[PDB]
This record gives C-alpha cells, sequence and structure tokens, in this order.
RNA sequence: UAAAUAGUACCUGAAAUCGUUAAGAUGGAACGGAUUAAGAGAGAAAACAAGUAAAGAGGGGAAUAUUCUCUUCUUUAUUAAAAGAAACAUCAGUGAUUAAUUUAAUUUCAAUAAAGCAAUCCCCUGAAAUUGUUUUCACUUUCUCCCCGCACUAAUGUGGGGAAAACUGGCUUUAUUUCUUCAAUUAUUUUUUUUGCUGAGGAAUUUUAAAAUUAUUUGAAUUUUUCUUCUUAUAAUUUAAGUUGUUUCUAUACAGUACUUUCUUAACCCACUCGUCUUGAAAC
RNA sequence: UUGGAUAAGGUGCCUAAAUAUUCGCUCAUGAGAUCCCAUAAAAGGUGUUGGUUCAUAUGAACUAGCCCUGAAAAUGGAUGGCGCUAAAGCGGAUUACCGAUACCAAGCCAUAAAAAGAAGAAAAAAUUUUUUUUUAGAAUCUUUUUAUGAGUAGAAAAUCGUGGGGU
RNA sequence: UUUUUGUUUGCUAAUGUAAAAGAGAAAUUAUAUAUGUACCGGUACAUAAAUAAUCCUAUCAC
C-alpha cells in the first residue's frame, strides 16, 4: 500500500482508539473522576488524614531507631578510639 | 499494541517474540544533552554510562 | 542551492567544473573525476570544487521536461511530427539546427495547426 | 509628528554560525530592548522586514524589503533567529531590521 | 548599540574589559568614542605592567624595525591597539569595525559637551578587590615615553571648571522649571492633575 | 455543526473545493475530499465594542472600533468616520492590536449599544468584495495622473454596494458622534494615532 | 567578383600571445568553494485570458464549375478561466515555548482561636552512667531585674556574674484551611498559552473496512452522566483515509526598473600545487 | 536537502553561546590557564590556607593545597592572540545555552531486497448541449514498500563520445 | 548664496550611503562613601545612594 502520513498514535484520538479499543473508556473514566466536586474533598480531607496517625507514629519510631543506631555506632567508635589513644 | 506493551512491561510468556518483532528503537538526542558519555553514571563526577535503574525513564523521555 | 518552479525541483544549478580548470588553460572546464593521490577534491577537502554524485539526481516524475512542463522532441521535417498529434500536451517540438528555411516554415505551420508548441520558432527569419 | 513606527528596532548580526562554519539559513538578530531569553520569546512568530535602499529604481521605487520571520530565540541574552525568504546578504550585517507588531 | 554614537568616559575602567565591551559594540556596528583614555586602569602593579610594556618594546623585526610592531605610547593608542587585538581587523568587516572607533586623551571640543556613558562591568571599583594592586594608564605611558600627562591634566582641570559653571546654570534652570511646573499643576483640570499624580508626574 | 473529540467542539463550516488535479491513471479529480472545515476561533480579547489599533493599511496606527465578526474570521471595524476619518473597513484580526478599553463601558455610550448592534447586524463580506464589473471599469482607465485618480475615486463611489456601506457608516457614525465627543479625553484618544516611543518596551507593556 | 575581412604568406581560420574600445576591480599574489546582494546583458517555450461577435488576406476537406464545413494570420470589442506568489485560516506530521492537572506513595509542613504542660524545659539535639532497657545534666528568647566595669560597645549599647517568666520557642485537647499552609519527589493521568518548519500522494473494483464525532435509535452496564461506556440500526461527517479554502497581487501585460537566466563585481565563512614514489607531500 | 535536538568541546573579545549562578584557593619585580601536547627534579620558604599529634592560649613537630626559590641561549614572540586578578586562573557544584557530513522527522536520487501485476470514464468551464485535459499496460517493464550510500590499489555494470562498415 | 524641476565619436543633464524612524539626554568625584551651600583642608547643614528601574520630548489637523 502507498505510504501515508504516520498519525500520532498518542494525540490523534481516532487512531489512538483504533489501536487501543479500551482507551476511550479509560479516558472517559479518568475525566469523569477528575470532574468530581471540590466540596467532598474539602470536607473529607481531615477524615482522610486522621486515619494515618498510627502510621505516622510507627514511621517516627522506625526513623528514631535508625538514628539511635547510628548514634550508638558513633559512640562505640569514639570509645574504641579513646581506648587506643592510651 | 496493548498486548505488546503488557508483554514487554511484565516479562510475560511472549517476550522474545514481541521484542524480536519490534524494530530497534531509533531515539533522538536528549533534549538537555548528556552529562559526559565518558564517565559512569555511578561515578561521583557527571557521567552517563552504566545501569541507571529507574533514572532511565527521564532520559528516555528526553530522548523520545 | 535548489530552485523550485512549481513541481519542478532542480537540486542544483551552476554545473560542476573540473578541478584547476580555472587556473589552467589546457584544463577544460568539462568535469573529470580527479583520480589523483593527494587530490584535495578527490579527498573531499572542505571549500573546494565538490564532485557530482547520484544524490543530486532530479525527481524522475519531472526529470526531463522543460520549463513549460513538456518534454522536448527534435524534428527534422514534417513527417517526424506525426506522433505528436496525440502527444501535443506533454511534448514540445524543436526544429533541428540544420533545417533550411522552407522546411522550418512548414514545420512551424504544421505544429501550429497541431497546436504543439515550438521552442526555436523564431530562428532564421 | 508624522510617520508612526509601531515596530521594534533590531540589528542584523551575522548568520547562524559556529566557529569557522556558517548556516546562512537563519540570521541572528538583536532586538532593541530585549536582553533575556524569556523576553525574546515574546517576539516569536512576528514578521521581520529588512528594508534597504538601492542605487536605481526597480518598480519606480528605490527601496525594497526582504521579508522574514522570527523563528526562535538564540542563546540566553535575547538574540533571536530569523528565517527570511532569501538569505540576507552579509553586506547587511549590522544594518537595521523591523520586528513588526504583526501577526 | 542603537544610538548614532556612544561616548564612553574611560576613567576608572579596566583596560581589557573595556576593550572587550568596545570590540563587541563596534562589531555589532555601534560607533563609540572613548575619552579620558589616560585614566584607564590595569590590574596589577605599575612595575609589573611596566615590565610587560618593556617586553613589548623589546619586540621588533631585527632586519628592519620600521616594519616591526609599532609600539605607540599614547594611552588612547594603547586602548585602540587592545581593541584591535580583540577584533578581526584583517577582514573588511573587521576593518570597518576598527575604524568605527575614536579614542582621545582628555575630552576635546565636541565630546566635552555630550553625555558620557560608563560600563559597569568594567569599572575597577566593581571588578577589583580593594586590597589588590592596579596601575593608571597615563602613568604607565609617561614612564614609557609619552610625556603629555601633565598637559592633559591641566586641560582637564580647566574643563572641569567650565563644566562646573555649566552645572550651576543647569541646576538653577532646573529649579526654575520645577517651580513653574508646580505652579502650573494647580491650573490644569483636576482630572489631568489626578492622572499625573497617580502615575507619578 | 461541530465535532468534540476530547471535548473540544471545533465547530465546522462548509468549504467549497475548487482545486483540480489529474488522477493517477485516467481522469482528473477535485483534490479536496472534505466538505467541512473548522472555523476561525478568533482571539478571546476581541469583543464588539473594543477599540483597536490598525497596523498595516493606509490607516496604520489609527484607532478604530470593532463592529462585527464577519462570518469569515475577518472583522468589520469603524474608527467612526465622523470623528476619525477611518471608514467602515473589514480588517484581519491579526493585523490589529485590540486594547482593553470597550467603548460601551462608558455610561453615556452603553445606552445605545443595542442601536449599534442593530445597525451593525447587516454588514457582510460580499459588500466588501470588489465587484468584477467595476474592477474592469477601473482598470479601463489605465490605457493625466490626477484625472485618472479622480476617475478611480468616482467609480468606487458609484459602486452599487459601496453605497450601502457608506450609508451604514453614516448612520453608525451619527449614532456614536455626540456621546463620543462629550468624553473629551476619549474623543482625543480615538482621534490620535498610536505610535511607539523609545521609552515603551512592547514585551512589557499591555495592549 | 556572388564574395576581396577570397588579393597571390590567398579555403575555413582554433588556442597560446598581443592591440583598440567599453565596463569593473585594485593596502605584501591571483584564482576558487558555498550563500546572497548590486549592477549589466540577453529572454516569454509555464511565467494570464480559451472562446464569442465583426471585417481583410489567405489556405484545405467534403458536398454536383456551385454549397457547406475546418483552419491560420491582421484589427476591434468581448468575456471568461487557470497559474505562481503573498497573507490569513483549517487540518495533519514534527519541534520549541508557558501555564497548569486527577489519583496514590513518601515521618512533609505551616497557619487560625480558645484552653493546658514543662522552664536549661520542651519537638529536638548533646555529653555522661553478653543485645536491649533504664537514668543524670545541658540545651531557649528577652526591646526583664540586680551587681561589678558602673558609658567601659560593633551597636540605639556593651563585657563579666547572678535572679525572673515563658512574650518568643517546644509539646497536648477541640474547631477550621479562601487569615494562612496544601510543599518536594516519584508513580499514574488529563489539559493549556504563544509559536517555527513540512504538505510526499492523488487510490477503474480497500482513501475500503474499521476508528472517532454528530443527530435519532434498541437494550444493557456502571465509575451515576450536558465528552460515562458497551452495541441495535439509519444518516452524515473527519479527529479516519499524507493540505485545503478565501482574498489580494502578478494583471485587465506581451517583456520594463517587474519575473527567469547568464555574466561581472563585492561581502560573511571556508580554501596550500597539481601529477608521482612513499608510512608519511603544500613541502626546503 | 528542510527543520529539530545533540556529541566532543566550549560560552570576555577574536568566536556561535554565561563578563551565568554558587563555594573555596591564589598575588607571582619572568602567575596560571583543554588528554595526546609540546620538559622540569632533588632540595628549600617565618607566603598563605586548611588538617594531625604533643606541650598551661600559648610553644613545637608534622602534613598538603595554591604561591615563591631552585629555573641560563642565541632574529623579535607567543596559555593561539588580545588580554584577564570582586578572573576571563586553579578545584568543585548548579543551570541555561552554543555547537557536526553523527542522531531524529519529512522530501528527493541511486543501490539492494520485497509486495504485486500480461481494461473501465473522471473532473472542470460554458449552455439537457458543447468545450478543455487526460482515459495507462513497454516483464532488465509498470505501481508501491523498506533499508541502505566513505574509499586508494583493484574488480564489475550501465552510460557518454570519435574514425570507418552494413541496415 | 535662495527657490522649482529632476538624476527612470567613449561620454557631454544628473545619485550615492556599513546603516533615520524621537538614532533625544555635557558635573565632578568616591567606592570602608560622595556632592552642594555657608563660614574659618576643617566645621555645620542639606542632598544622593535599584542610582537611565530616570527625565525630556511627541498627535490638540483646517
Amino acid at each position: 500500500k502507498k505510504r501515508l502520513q504516520n498519525k500520532n498514535s498518542l494525540t490523534n484520538f481516532a487512531v489512538r482508539c483504533r489501536l487501543n479499543p479500551a482507551y476511550k473508556l479509560l479516558r472517559s473514566l479518568a475525566v469523569l473522576r477528575m470532574r468530581k466536586s471540590i466540596l467532598e474533598k474539602s470536607k473529607n480531607k481531615k477524615e482522610k488524614r486522621v486515619q494515618k496517625q498510627i502510621q505516622k507514629k510507627e514511621l517516627q519510631k522506625i526513623n528514631h531507631d535508625y538514628y539511635k543506631g547510628v548514634a550508638k555506632a558513633v559512640k562505640k567508635k569514639k570509645k574504641r578510639e579513646e581506648k587506643k589513644a592510651k | 499494541i496493548e498486548d505488546m506493551v503488557y508483554q514487554l512491561y511484565t516479562c510475560g510468556p511472549v517476550f522474545k517474540k514481541v521484542n524480536n518483532f519490534l524494530w530497534a528503537f531509533k531515539l533522538k538526542p536528549p533534549r538537555k544533552g548528556f552529562k559526559a558519555k565518558r564517565h559512569a553514571f555511578n561515578e561521583p563526577r557527571p557521567g552517563d554510562w552504566g545501569n541507571r535503574e529507574a533514572h532511565i525513564n527521564e532520559l528516555i523521555n528526553r530522548m523520545i | 542551492a535548489v530552485k523550485k518552479v512549481g513541481k519542478i525541483i532542480k537540486k542544483r544549478t551552476k554545473k560542476f567544473t573540473r578541478f584547476q580548470s580555472n587556473r589552467f588553460m589546457r584544463v577544460k572546464p568539462a568535469w573529470r573525476k580527479p583520480r589523483g593521490i593527494d587530490c584535495r577534491v578527490r579527498r573531499r577537502y572542505k571549500g573546494t570544487n565538490l564532485m557530482p554524485s547520484i544524490g543530486y539526481g532530479s525527481n524522475k516524475k519531472t526529470k526531463f521536461l522543460l520549463p513549460n512542463n513538456k518534454y522536448k522532441y527534435v524534428v527534422k521535417n514534417v513527417k517526424e511530427m506525426e506522433p505528436l498529434i496525440m502527444n501535443h500536451t506533454k511534448y514540445c517540438v524543436q526544429i533541428a539546427h540544420n533545417v533550411s528555411s522552407k522546411k522550418r516554415k512548414q514545420i512551424i505551420e504544421r505544429a501550429k495547426q497541431m497546436n504543439v508548441s515550438v521552442i526555436n520558432a523564431k530562428a532564421r527569419l | 509628528l508624522q510617520a508612526v513606527r509601531l515596530y521594534e528596532k533590531g540589528v542584523i548580526l551575522g548568520y547562524k554560525r559556529s566557529q569557522r562554519n556558517q548556516d546562512p539559513n537563519f540570521t541572528l538578530i538583536s532586538i532593541k530592548n530585549v536582553n533575556t531569553k524569556k523576553h525574546a520569546q515574546f517576539y516569536v512568530g512576528k514578521r521581520v522586514a529588512y528594508v534597504y535602499r538601492t542605487t536605481k529604481h526597480h518598480d519606480g521605487v528605490k527601496i525594497k524589503c526582504i521579508w522574514g520571520k522570527v523563528c526562535r530565540t538564540h542563546g540566553n541574552s535575547g538574540v533571536i533567529r530569523a528565517k527570511f525568504k532569501t538569505h540576507i546578504p552579509p553586506k547587511a550585517f549590522g544594518d537595521r531590521v523591523r520586528i513588526l507588531m504583526y501577526p | 548599540m542603537y544610538k548614532k554614537e556612544y561616548v564612553i568616559d574611560c576613567k576608572g575602567h579596566l583596560l581589557g574589559r573595556l576593550a572587550s565591551l568596545i570590540a563587541k559594540e563596534l562589531l555589532n556596528g555601534q560607533r563609540i568614542v572613548a575619552v579620558r583614555c589616560e585614566d584607564i586602569n590595569i590590574s596589577g602593579s605599575l612595575y609589573r605592567n611596566k615590565l610587560k610594556y618593556q617586553e613589548f618594546l623589546r619586540l621588533r623585526t631585527n632586519t628592519n624595525p620600521k616594519k616591526g610592531p609599532l609600539h605607540l605610547r599614547e594611552p588612547s593608542k594603547i586602548l585602540w591597539r587592545c581593541v584591535r587585538g580583540m577584533l578581526p581587523h584583517k577582514t573588511y568587516k573587521g576593518q570597518l569595525a576598527l575604524k568605527k572607533l575614536k579614542v582621545c586623551v582628555g575630552m576635546p571640543y565636541p565630546y566635552d559637551k555630550k553625555k558620557k556613558y560608563v560600563l559597569p562591568s568594567a569599572l575597577r571599583a566593581f571588578r577589583l578587590k580593594k586590597h589588590r594592586r592596579y596601575c593608571r594608564l597615563g602613568t604607565l605611558s609617561s614612564r614609557v615615553g609619552w610625556n603629555y600627562d601633565t598637559l592633559v591634566k591641566k586641560n582637564e582641570v580647566l574643563r572641569k571648571q567650565v563644566s562646573k559653571a555649566y552645572y550651576k546654570k543647569k541646576v538653577n534652570n532646573l529649579n526654575e522649571k520645577k517651580e513653574i511646573k508646580t505652579e502650573a499643576l494647580n491650573l490644569i483640570n483636576p482630572e489631568q492633575r489626578q492622572v499625573l499624580e497617580n502615575f507619578g508626574y | 455543526k461541530h465535532y468534540n473529540v476530547k471535548g473540544k467542539k471545533k465547530v465546522l463550516v462548509p468549504v467549497n473545493a475548487k482545486k483540480t488535479i489529474n488522477k493517477k491513471y485516467f481522469g482528473r479529480k477535485v483534490a479536496s475530499k472534505k466538505k467541512y472545515v473548522v472555523q476561525r476561533k478568533l482571539r478571546k480579547s476581541i469583543e464588539v465594542g473594543k477599540v483597536a489599533i490598525i497596523l498595516t493599511g493606509k490607516h496604520m496606527g489609527k484607532r478604530c472600533i470593532i463592529t462585527k465578526i464577519l462570518n469569515s474570521g475577518l472583522l468589520a471595524v469603524v474608527g467612526p468616520y465622523e470623528i476619525n476619518g477611518v471608514p467602515l473597513k473589514r480588517v484581519d484580526s491579526r493585523y490589529l492590536v485590540v486594547t482593553s478599553t470597550n467603548i460601551f463601558n462608558f455610561e453615556n455610550i452603553a445606552k445605545l449599544k443595542d442601536d449599534f448592534l442593530n445597525y451593525a447586524q447587516d454588514i457582510d463580506d460580499d459588500s466588501f468584495i470588489k465587484t468584477l464589473e467595476i474592477k474592469k471599469k477601473q482598470k479601463k482607465l489605465l490605457k493625466f495622473m490626477n484625472n485618472v485618480i479622480d476617475k478611480i475615486k468616482e467609480i468606487r463611489k458609484e459602486d452599487p454596494k459601496v453605497q450601502k456601506l457608506e450609508g451604514i457608516q453614516k448612520d453608525i457614525g451619527s449614532l456614536l458622534k455626540p456621546e463620543i465627543l462629550k468624553n473629551k479625553v476619549f474623543a482625543h484618544y480615538l482621534k490620535s494615532k498610536f505610535t511607539l516611543r523609545n521609552d515603551m518596551v512592547l514585551h512589557k507593556m499591555k495592549f
């Protein structure tokens, strides 16, 4: 067949839906999800944030343990150096 | 092409056939340039060669 | 530089000249490939006398036609102009150089009544 | 008074160029009050007129213009590249161009 | 760059930076006139720069010194030679750029009555740390064989006196114009006065 | 009529197809296979009452009033002839700098905007296109100079379709003359020609 | 004499070399490549106008030396059309630019207004008592007070030594996030401003079919709807199925000051003397 | 060929792009300044900048950055030149930019390979009737597609010419 | 020296721009500070300290 212009399979909508029969459904779902009203998110941000207090505490604890382990390595190496100073 | 994408991304049962069916990609030069093709990506100085791990994605995007 | 006249692209004008033909009288400008050993032009040094190559070839859809979008056909008498009776739109005629004034006039009138254009219509008159 | 201008002055610097190599498909143009890439991006797509005089008349007029267009910026200091209908002659390097307000 | 001619007061500039800026302007096509070239500064001590100029003086075609590097001692000519070295003077365009430049010691008759400009990216006050040594081009030229420094100095003091008289007259005229304007600001219609006041006029 | 792939609503208008080419093998054919094209989609800052600056014609720098979007993309404009000498002119939008001032944002002038629109709703591009016969007559005179200039002027005046343009020009200018004149600074603004001073940088100033 | 620029070195009459005229260039070579510009020569075979009506010259073919028909030139008036270019617009391909954006993950923060906690104290952080765990003091601001120097400072303050609460800073409870904060990175998505370049091809049995979109239509599904999806049918479109339209100009010309082209000159960048032996030549 | 974006290398001027940003170091009365590359050592310094280990903020002893001495050649001379010291030097860092005959998209030429092939009306302009174009079919051919293209010695093919001979 | 028209046998009318589009801008100086004023370099007082990031100049025809 005669070679024609290679359409952009990403931005040319007709050829994109030709290549991916599910793309128009996926794109409509994403757009519809985008179109949700700001009131629900504004009123539920605190509800969706307050669930993570326990995760924040556990996260703080693991980073605290890591910092403490590093500091104890610091102290052990300093103690060994002071031992070998004499 | 979505089957092609799936098999490439998840190294699925048909990977050799899809990869061989696919012509080798001919990429553009990077949009912002390289750092130094001479030196490793893992060298402390700017460099490019070697395994970039996830950092290949931004380079591919600039080269596409 | 390329020149475009409608669909007609001439990939280059100012035809290629033989190396050193400018500064040697015994060297005529007709192109010769410099065989040479340290030959500059053959080695393709920058800034000197580039060589012809097939890449300059003109599009074969418009390869041989004249500025009037017609192929030239050279005729010596009235009998060589019969084929143009059904090619008048894509061929133009040119009278051969050694054709006398009567045959020239006859060719011009026959071409005019065949409505085939003539290139050198005003010669020897 | 008379002869409104409504164009921005520019100067024809050389060609698009490297050291010891030229690309006379683009011309480097400096615009009057622009010193930054961001400001030079403003006059992108505008038409450029290289208006110059001539020794003798050509259509009853002693003046002719080479038309071009700002294509993109060049460097960081508000120099642009312009593509003209025909390559402007190197005799014009340093001459004045008009970065017109249209389109 | 877009003026007919730029007059540059070379006092207090660094020679190389001034020459670079002037060279770029000339090549882009701007005519510049450099005045007070004897007050140009060079970084590095006077003795160090004098050694540099001695090295330059020791340079000549030994078969015929007339053909040799002409050395030139006027500080204006020293600036001109520096700019030429920053320039492609052996081409036609480079020669035009070079000849678009005029250099003076002091401020002669046309240029003493025009606005003098200054290049901030070439003042010593901005480009040299104070604790470092520099030299004055007029002094270097005098140590090298110019012997017109003091004459230029006294011409400059006379010019400064004339300029001070001019400035006093200009300041008085500006005050008179300001008073006339502030009286007239109450005679225009309140809409015009309001517009001028809003936009700072 | 339109299409809205990706939610765009490009808006289609019919297109004639007049260019003809030769077919590959036997015939000739009309090259354009499409019957509709998407329309102009003019600039957003283009309103009916906006005052604009003409950049190209013999009225460069003159200030004018937008009048109508002319169904082809070009817009009719009137620098009301009674105050400015700028006639009813069909100008391309991209040869025009539209300012941020609307004539109908003035208290006295906002009243008669509906009258303005009623007058303007009968301008059309055909009335702006030169008629073939008068063009022929005008070119006839080319086979002294002041006489031929005056004759060309007279032929244009006698064009049966410029007369309707002159009439609508006159009535719209009479409609807008008094209220414009009574805004003393604005009338001078409209009457004055825009120029580019060397203290104004156009990548920094607002239209 | 047809011809003497065929005049006895006599046909033609090249190049090197030289003369006349004209035009141009001309700062220690000249020439050149590539790109344009300015001049100067030429030029219409695409670089507008087919036909139509008239009168003048002609030429042919058919019709039984007489009717119709074809045609080429000259002039007039008498109308198209097409083509190139430019501008704008549309679409597509390919870039540049500037604004964003859905949903998640990652110890994020930071504010508002009412309480409270600790005071070298707090989120911290530091120094000390076969792994964890536990403990001590030492960590802050002051435009506070006191003492000494008591004006000593860089200071519109200051050095040294002490007391103070708690504005500042830290922590806890409640309500709020358009007073203010909502970051950064990554994954996953969706748009947007101004714009450069390009337009191959021309589909008599795939420029179809499908895809998308619009308008009706049947049923269903679901994220629940003014771009929700899936097909049922019809009709159209193009985002499919590689550029089309409008307006001008050339121009109502017959070759010019325009356009095409050759040449001559400049100008920016570049450019060493060819052939040859040679590892290696611009080679002293 | 037209656009785009880069490599190496650069962005004070010559010279297209930063007198960019950010942090240190260096003053040279012969500073220094891009692999190959266009020399520099042993040995020194109470120059300055950081480190280390001993001595009741002092004294030492080391260490290593830059700088200095050591460092003399014949025509006049070379970080390439100018010049540069709040660098245009030295060691980093962050960005933007400039920059190939390489890379990317598109067009065209040829080479190689491939898919395939031994007959019917299209349009336009005038006014149903005319007019203008075309209405193809050559097998070392026609249509379409993709990739590819340095080259001495050397080889081959296809083309271009000259004297003479048949047709 | 001023005005009008023009420069569309080698000659005897005759044109060139390296750069018009508002090509606008005269104080001096110091940079770990300056400048003006008034008295005797000193004293006192003002001013300036994104200084061109400014100011000045443009259209109101007849």
